[PDB]
């Protein structure tokens, strides 16, 4: 997992990590990874948390 | 006791300027490091800027320009200088000093910006 | 840090790979986050002194 | 360090402490000053 690609995909409105520091994800290795992608207007972003 | 002397707000046209203004008196310390924070109508409060005492500014926001602060030494007194102003800042300032063992709050200015 | 010892300098820091250059916004969020304490909230996330 | 009857007195760190000696009379050196800015800014 190289997170390093996806902090350069793109100028992101939230980057925002629960119970994990960002900055440790490379360091951390973990057992099984979920991607859950969809698509969402603005106003609701802040309700996925 | 420490006491956060706070003015400048009100009622401004869109486009207005204005001063904020706060004195820091009572007992204060020597890294005295102070600053703003907006806090938005039924929302979560976040920092305008920050000032120290070697003149270093810090702003949390893309605001440049917007925002100015200038620091008085003689008086150790923080101003903050509205000006074109939009109504997305419409927000009650208070001034933070973080200082070196307690940090302190300002009691409330209401400054507001509608057209 | 060392033990018994005290960070006071509030610093923006840069959360990723976008440099702050004074500007907190995308990948540039304070080492400084406010607690959200609510009283709603049960044992675990309740304020303790 | 002379006095005759510009700014050629800087101070000197303090590092991890200061052994000091002399053996000029009582009345020539009449104390010590300490801090880290030697300013407002620190006590």
């Amino acid at each position: 997992a190289d997170y390093s690609v996806i902090y350069n995909f793109a100028p992101f409105f939230a980057f925002k990590c629960y119970g994990v520091s960002p900055t440790k994800l490379n360091d951390l290795c973990f057992t099984n990874v979920y991607a859950d992608s969809f698509v969402i207007r603005g106003n609701e972003v802040s309700q996925i948390a | 006791q420490v006491q956060l002397q706070e003015s400048g707000g009100g009622l401004v046209q869109a486009g207005g300027s204005l001063r904020l203004s706060c004195a820091a008196s009572g007992s204060i310390f020597s890294p005295n490091t102070m600053g703003w924070f907006r806090q938005a109508l039924g929302k979560q409060r976040e920092g305008v800027a920050f000032i120290s005492s070697i003149a270093s500014t810090s702003y949390w926001l893309p605001v440049k320009g917007r925002f100015t602060i200038t620091r008085d030494n003689t008086k150790n007194t923080v101003h903050l200088q509205m000006n074109s102003l939009i109504p997305e800042d419409t927000a009650v300032y208070y001034c933070y000093a973080v200082d070196k063992s307690q940090d302190y709050w300002g009691q409330g200015t209401q400054v507001t910006v509608s057209s | 840090l060392k033990p018994f010892e005290r960070d006071i300098s509030t610093e923006i820091y840069q959360a990723g790979n976008k440099p702050c250059n004074g500007v907190a916004g995308p990948n540039c969020y304070s080492p400084l986050q406010s607690y959200g304490f609510r009283p709603t909230y049960g044992v675990g996330h309740q304020p303790y002194r | 360090a002379i006095h005759v009857s510009r700014f050629d007195n800087p101070a000197l760190p303090f590092n991890d402490g200061v052994y000091f000696a002399s053996t000029e009379k009582s009345n020539i050196i009449r104390g010590w000053i300490f801090g880290t800015t030697l300013d407002s800014k620190t006590q």
